[PDB]
């Protein structure tokens, strides 16, 4: 529904030949390695070359206290939110860093956290953690993944 | 004949027989395609031509002008009922920009028509660069500093 | 006096090499009068339509095949394009192809002195063809590239 209601947009707006500018990928979740991998070799049989990784993907967790919360749910909390993002990274990064450019944008959270400020956020200790845990990702790898990559 | 600024005859000779010949290759193509879709076949829509003059001009900037017209025609999914298309002797018809064009700013103007602005110690610097660059996105600047010169 | 074809402005099926030709020579006819005005020579062209002939009768079956209609409707067609009724030779009105009579008295009218003002104009012995003289327009505006996509 979303890619009929961009596409009948795209046309609108004169744009030319709208099924070919945007794909879909369903089924995809992104709770799995082997599925993050399906998805990487489907964006580049389609288009090729990645420039944008909009890494946006997040569920709520747990939902729980700290105290009622079981170890297998932080451990899905922690796939969902945290670990997808570095695999998709190291996923797309090779080749954002052979043509010299890319970009990586995580979705963060305000409830997560700042540097030297931290936020509390009861019942969603696997959200806030997670959120924090993106974004020093970002921070930390602004470095190394210069000056060919951009993230954010 | 992307000839100018002389006048000719054998251009107009050229131009009334090209015309006449996408006149005609046009009722061919569409009556063909008619044809084909009364067969069921899928075949290529019907060939689509047209002509562009350019002695008419008497500026420098028609050649640009000519080629951006004929891109457009060629890859746009505009149509053009007639066949000739001149230029005007004088590109006074929209407001003028020699290349118009599109680089540079087109994201940016019409943002913030309506409003007024003013900034403080605009004389050189950021302040140079925002008060030119908010005033191409069409609001009315009020540039403040103190060595006139550079202000003026 | 040059005898050139009203169908060198219309949608004249399966004949390029007969129809283009003869509008250059229509434009031939407009420079050559130019040009010969000043020599003091007279130039005039007539626009015969289709002239009661076996001739024109065969073109029109010819043209009903290529197009893959059936016989008589291009003598239909262009018979709506009349405006005008001659008396046939029982009294009657009706739409009817011009005779070579006409032709000849509009040409010993041009060729003649009484035509003396006359230069480099046209007349159509054709019963009130309503044909379009021309398809023009002019580019006012510039053009729109950024949603231009040529891929491929």
């Amino acid at each position: 529904q979303m890619q009929a209601m961009i596409q009948s947009e795209l046309a609108e707006v004169g744009y030319t030949d709208v099924e070919d500018r945007v794909h879909i990928a369903p089924g995809c979740d992104v709770s799995s390695e082997a599925q993050l991998a399906d998805l990487v070799e489907r964006t580049l049989s389609a288009f090729g070359t990645v420039d944008y990784l909009i890494n946006n993907a997040g569920i709520a967790g747990v939902e729980e206290m700290v105290i009622d919360m079981p170890v297998e749910g932080w451990r899905h909390t922690l796939f969902a939110n945290l670990i997808s993002n570095y695999s998709l990274m190291r996923k797309l990064a090779p080749l954002m860093k052979k043509q010299g450019s890319g970009y990586i944008l995580n979705v963060s959270s305000y409830f997560g956290g700042e540097k030297d400020a931290a936020i509390p956020y009861p019942n969603r200790a696997d959200y806030a953690v997670s959120k924090a845990g993106q974004r020093a990702m970002a921070e930390v790898f602004a470095r190394f993944l210069g000056p060919e990559i951009q993230i954010n | 004949n992307g000839a100018d600024q002389n006048g000719n005859v054998y251009g107009r000779i050229q131009s009334a027989a090209i015309g006449q010949l996408i006149r005609v290759w046009r009722h061919e193509a569409e009556l063909d395609y008619q044809r084909a879709s009364a067969a069921g076949d899928h075949v290529l829509p019907p060939v689509w031509a047209n002509q562009i003059v350019r002695f008419a001009n008497r500026s420098l900037e028609g050649l640009e002008f000519a080629c951006a017209w004929t891109a457009q025609l060629l890859h746009s999914q505009r149509h053009i009922n007639e066949i000739t298309l001149n230029i005007p002797a004088n590109i006074s018809a929209t407001t003028g920009a020699r290349s118009a064009s599109v680089g540079w700013a087109e994201s940016l103007i019409g943002l913030h028509l309506g409003k007024v602005a003013l900034i403080t110690g605009g004389s050189a610097g950021i302040g140079g660069q925002i008060g030119r660059l908010l005033a191409l996105s069409g609001a009315r600047v009020m540039l403040a500093a103190r060595d006139r010169h550079k202000l003026e | 006096i040059n005898v050139s074809t009203i169908f060198s402005r219309a949608e004249y099926y399966g004949r390029i090499p007969y129809v283009t030709p003869k509008a250059a020579l229509n434009a031939l006819s407009q420079l050559a009068a130019r040009e010969l005005g000043a020599r003091g020579i007279r130039v005039n062209t007539i626009f015969p339509g289709p002239i009661e002939s076996d001739r024109i009768r065969t073109v029109f079956q010819r043209m009903d095949q290529l197009k893959g209609r059936p016989e008589g409707d291009t003598a239909h067609h262009f018979l709506n394009t009349m405006r005008l009724c001659r008396a046939n030779d029982q009294g009657a009105l009706e739409r009817r192809f011009p005779s070579v009579g006409d032709v000849a008295d509009a040409a010993v009218f041009l060729a003649s002195a009484e035509s003396a003002a006359l230069s480099g104009e046209t007349i159509e012995v054709t019963h009130g063809m309503e044909l379009p003289a021309c398809s023009e327009t002019s580019l006012l505006a510039r053009t729109d590239l950024r949603t231009i996509d040529a891929s491929g």
